[PDB]
RNA sequence: GAUUAAUAGGGACAGUUGGGGGCAUUAGUAUUUAAUAGUCAGAGGUGAAAUUCUUGGAUUUAUUAAGGACUAACUAAUGCGAAAGCAUUUGCCAAAGAUGUUUUCAUUAAUCAAGAACGAAAGUUAGGGGAUCAAAGACGAUCAGAUACCGUCGUAGUCUUAACUAUAAACUAUACCGACUCGGGAUCGGCUGGAAUAAAUGUCCAGUCGGCACCGUAUGAGAAAUCAAAGUCUUUGGGUUCUGGGGGAAG
């Protein structure tokens, strides 16, 4: 299953999602406290998960659109504080980069070679989806030199 | 004798959370008490990283694998 | 006509093992392959044990000659022709804790 | 080695530490963790010394131990006893002199000492000195090589 | 005015786990050689032997040193890696699975002509290095003949920088993603409870997720050997690349 792994990768990580659609009954924060409260971690420059984590962690907010209707990051639109490059997209470049880095370096390396090569057709492979689905320019493309600029 | 649409309890806790009929998680969320300034927060059963008391600042639990290590004297309840 | 499902060697979830030369030729084998017998006897034949045990000049020693400790590796075709191992029956073959 | 000749006999300092191959492959059993730590050492005597440690995976569960009894600690494990062991006995070495450390590591003192830093670990069996080498050797004063004689 | 949120997939994060990789470090005997001490007449090698080495003192003994390799024993129906392959200490660099998630995204996925990254060994080019073995070769022996099996030597090679080369019985001779069909212990990695103690990176017990396998068994399959897939096929259709059509000629 685990993408690009052939033969043995398939396993299965967890979550899974309770019946009760309604937000939990010990819960007594407002959804609009709650918009506040993710917003301002916005601002501090989190990403939509780890503003997730942080409500779920220590706020006792265990699904926020459960909460609000609203998920995470249509709440962060609306209220104007966006991550401009999808937090999905912006890991894998990151990474990439980090291999770029090492890689330089030591250049006698194949193993980061060949994982370089897998996860930049990851990340090309993703851009035709946000292309498509108009959440990425047009013309954006990933070149090594291109995205190190590219706010990673 | 058995019935796929009315399994048994201790089954199904048994079983691991993807294959059971509801498909339910193991997690809880639970209020604890800081040994120190004694302050009731809300934590997740599985939580990631570390959790400080916001009055004291004294440290309550620690991250693992699922589970978290309250730590010392906070005595908790588990919200349900 | 796939003899042995093992195909002779233990080795599995793996492509490559380490190459022993045997003990009898000098022939490298898989270390898996190996017929390995760990060897602890003793340096003397029991009558020359009663001949030494009497000059010992330790009387503080209690088994106090060393054993020889051999680990024995042997390619296939040595521990055959050896005796090592022999030739038994398709039922039999399959049998894994054996001896005494 | 011999420091010195008096009077038709030769005095003689300490050179090295050692095992019988009989000691050592007494000792060496299939299904447990092999475990070797060797130190770099200095004595205030002016002494620089190699440790070599050697230990055993102890097995509790009570049985004999074999290719169902399997004994292996976990490589990582294997890792903190060596930095453990070789640590104590960098300390342990820089307090004492050549004659004390000598003293104290023939016996079995060591080993018991061992045995406690070691056990929140792993368990072990037979902690052995496996040897002992002399890389840099001042040489004797009359003073020392006199306190060294020094017997009762 | 935004369907769920796939026991779909991508991403985040948390404690781990590994003989995965790259740099540095570092050990260990061993082979070979040298030095310094010793002692002497034989060492080697074989089925016997002979080539060899030996009084200029070999083999042998003790202590050092040089120099290239190699990681024994622990070492397993154990682990990791896409495969080739990967086993000494420590530090650094980036990477990975599984598990754990009441985190986020929301079909982003499967397979794959083009086109690309790898790819044992041997071999090739330009430098290094050269201890061990060792194609070619030189010799001994064996033999009717040995340009062979054995022995004494020995070059290229074996190791290393930069480069080529693309091949193996590169083997489970078994395509990949997905369901579903028996039973049982055990094993490696997570997690969840429980129990004992000398109270822990350790034991045991019961769960479970993922690995490598094994042992029974099939009123399932097969020409059989056998196969828990090589089953759910004339009761013939889940998705997708590849390959074969008597033997040689002939890769
Ligand atoms: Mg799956
Ligand atoms: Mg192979
Ligand atoms: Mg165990
Ligand atoms: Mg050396
Ligand atoms: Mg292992
Ligand atoms: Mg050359
Ligand atoms: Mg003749
Ligand atoms: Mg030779
Ligand atoms: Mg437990
Ligand atoms: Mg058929
Ligand atoms: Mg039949
Ligand atoms: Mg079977
Ligand atoms: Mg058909
Ligand atoms: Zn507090
Ligand atoms: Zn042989």
């Amino acid at each position: 299953g685990r993408m690009q792994m052939k033969g043995k990768g398939k396993g299965i990580s967890g979550s899974a999602l309770p019946f009760k659609r309604r937000s939990p009954k010990w819960l007594h924060m407002t959804p609009s406290t709650v918009v506040d409260l993710s917003v301002k971690l916005a601002k501090k420059g989190l990403t939509p998960s780890q503003i997730g984590v942080i409500l779920r962690d220590q706020h006792g907010i265990p699904q926020v659109r459960f909460l609000t209707g609203q998920k995470i990051l249509r709440i962060l639109k609306k209220n104007g504080c966006a991550p401009q490059l999808p937090e999905d997209l912006y890991f894998l470049i990151k990474k990439a980069l980090s291999i770029r880095k090492h890689l330089e370096k030591n250049r006698k390396d194949k193993d980061s070679k060949y994982r370089l090569i897998l996860v930049e057709s990851r990340i090309h492979r993703l851009s035709r989806y946000y292309k498509l689905n108009q959440k990425l320019p047009p013309k954006w493309k990933y070149n090594a030199q291109t995205a190190s600029a590219l706010v990673q | 004798e058995r019935d796929l649409l009315n399994p048994i309890y201790e089954e199904e806790k048994q079983k691991n959370k993807f294959k059971r009929l509801i498909q339910a998680p193991n997690s809880y969320f639970m209020d604890v008490k800081c040994a120190q300034c004694q302050n009731i927060q809300m934590i997740f059963s599985n939580a990631q990283s570390t959790i400080i008391c916001e009055k004291c600042s004294a440290i309550l639990c620690k991250p693992t694998g699922g589970k978290v290590q309250i730590q010392a004297g906070c005595a908790f309840k588990i919200k349900n | 006509p796939v003899k042995r499902r093992n195909a002779g060697r233990s080795q599995k979830n793996r492509g490559h093992t380490r190459t022993v030369p045997c003990t009898n030729c000098g022939r490298q084998v898989a270390k898996d392959k190996a017929v390995k017998r760990y060897t602890v006897r003793d340096m003397v034949d029991p009558s020359s044990k009663r001949d030494i045990q009497q000059k010992l000049a330790f009387e503080n020693e209690k088994q106090g000659i060393p054993k020889l400790y051999v680990k024995l590796q042997y390619c296939i075709s040595c521990a055959i022709h050896s005796r090592v191992v022999r030739v038994r029956c398709a039922e039999d073959r399959r049998i894994r804790r054996p001896p005494i | 080695v011999i420091d010195e000749v008096d009077g038709r006999n030769a005095k003689t300092s300490f050179y090295g530490l050692d095992i019988t191959r009989d000691r050592l492959c007494s000792m060496i059993r299939k299904w447990q963790t092999l475990i070797e730590a060797r130190v770099d050492c200095k004595t205030n005597d002016g002494y620089i010394i190699r440790v070599f440690t050697l230990a055993f995976t102890k097995k509790t569960s009570a049985g004999k131990q074999s290719s169902t009894s399997t004994c292996y600690a976990k490589s990582s494990q294997v890792r903190a006893i060596r930095r453990k062991i070789n640590t104590f006995i960098t300390n342990e070495a820089a307090k004492l002199g050549i004659a004390e450390f000598s003293k104290n590591l023939i016996g079995e003192d060591y080993t018991k000492k061992i045995e406690k830093e070691t056990k929140n670990i792993f368990p072990l069996q037979n902690i052995t000195i496996r040897k002992v080498k002399v890389l840099k050797r001042p040489k004797l004063d009359a003073t020392k090589i006199a306190e060294l004689y020094s017997h009762e």
